[PDB]
């Protein structure tokens, strides 16, 4: 396939990384987009192109207190070695005394998040035309070895083109095998990580009919005030839809949520086909969606180059660099 | 209505990772 030049080239790359592409002089730090346990994100300005990105600091000390350590280094790695029209694009690494930081392209649109809460819910239509991306998406890093587990709207960014491109690969890994770290966010769980079995890239595709469901019916399968409730109910073998999901919708779901991962789909024979050949997908040009070439039901508000409109406001904080150098031996290859 | 029973608990905003 296609897919097999794209393992040509990712292995390239995941074989001899890009290291020190940039330092901190060189961006006029704007605005924070986001945070997190181990750091933040901010809309930067790279002063020689003039070009816009998104820097995400995180804190050496604060990943290794918090046994993140691996997962950082996966991150990058993976991120400088990808190549696909919905993943975000990793320009600049680099690393300092305190901090590591990834550059990556400005997506002003922000999170799938913060529009699936404000519409509430997207017709079957809006909501397949975001899976599709999901569905190449996870064909293209499975096609690698790469099992992602951090699927969820909050990491799903809209393009200016309407388009998705997916952040946070923080828990993304080359597995050709089995994993068993206990990771993610606790509705998108598939009941393997939450049962702490040896688990596979089937937990890919439980998260994305997690999607799929809170996409269509605005809120998700499994919710609970609880983390402990919301388990109990994934491990259960129970969903319930609403009216108006279509029955081509509710068969792909039932489908896709099957508890026992050695009968759900993308995990079968024919893997990735029991998808993208699904009645639920039989209006979807799967070449069309990859191309761009299809309409976008929805491109965000553009109020310009460096609009941070569609991100939520937090405290501007300081960027702190000590004079010392801290957890050198730990970060060797980022 | 389940949209309510979501809307009402205090699972609506940004969920971090365990
Ligand atoms: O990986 C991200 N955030 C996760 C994150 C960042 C920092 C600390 C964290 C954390 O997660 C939990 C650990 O503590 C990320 C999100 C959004 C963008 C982005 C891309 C393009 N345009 C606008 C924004 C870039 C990166």
């Amino acid at each position: 396939e296609f897919l097999a030049k794209a393992k040509e080239d990712f292995l390239k790359k995941w074989e001899n990384p890009a290291q020190n592409t940039a330092h901190l002089d060189q961006f006029e730090r704007i605005k924070t987009l986001g945070t997190g346990s181990f750091g933040r994100v901010m809309l930067v300005k790279h002063m020689e192109t003039g070009n816009h990105y998104a820097m995400k600091i995180l804190d050496k000390q604060k990943v290794v207190k918090l046994k993140q350590i691996e997962h950082t280094l996966n991150e990058k790695r993976i991120l400088q070695a990808v190549n696909f029209p919905f993943l975000v694009k990793l320009e600049f690494s680099f690393k300092d005394n305190s901090n590591l930081y990834m550059v990556m392209e400005y997506v002003p649109g922000g999170e799938m998040f913060s529009h699936l809460r404000r519409i509430g819910r997207f017709s079957e239509p809006h909501a397949r035309f975001y899976a599709a991306q999901i569905v190449l998406t996870f064909e293209y890093l499975h096609s690698l070895d790469l099992i992602y587990r951090d699927l969820k709207p909050e990491n799903l960014l809209i393009d200016q083109q309407g388009y998705i491109q997916v952040t946070d690969f923080g828990f993304a890994k080359r597995v050709k095998g089995r994993t068993w770290t206990l990771c993610g966010t606790p509705e998108y769980l598939a009941p393997e990580i939450i049962l702490s079995k040896g688990y596979n890239k089937a937990v890919d595709w439980w998260a994305l009919g997690v999607l799929i469901y809170e996409m269509a019916a605005g809120y998700p399968p499994f919710f609970a005030d609880q983390p402990i409730q919301i388990y109990e109910k994934i491990v259960s073998g129970k969903v319930r839809f609403p009216s108006h999901f279509s029955s081509d919708l509710k068969d792909l779901l039932r489908n896709l949520l099957q508890v026992d991962l050695t009968k759900r789909f993308g995990n079968l024979k024919n893997g990735v086909n029991d998808i993208k050949n699904h009645k639920w997908f039989a209006t979807t040009d799967w070449i069309a969606i990859y191309q761009r070439k299809v309409e976008a039901p929805f491109i965000p508000k553009f109020k310009g180059p460096g609009d941070t409109s569609n991100f939520d406001d937090y405290e501007e904080e300081e960027i702190r660099v000590s004079i010392n150098e801290k957890c050198g031996k730990e970060f060797s290859e980022f | 209505t389940t949209y309510a029973d979501f809307i009402a608990s205090g699972r609506t905003g940004r969920r971090n990772a365990i």
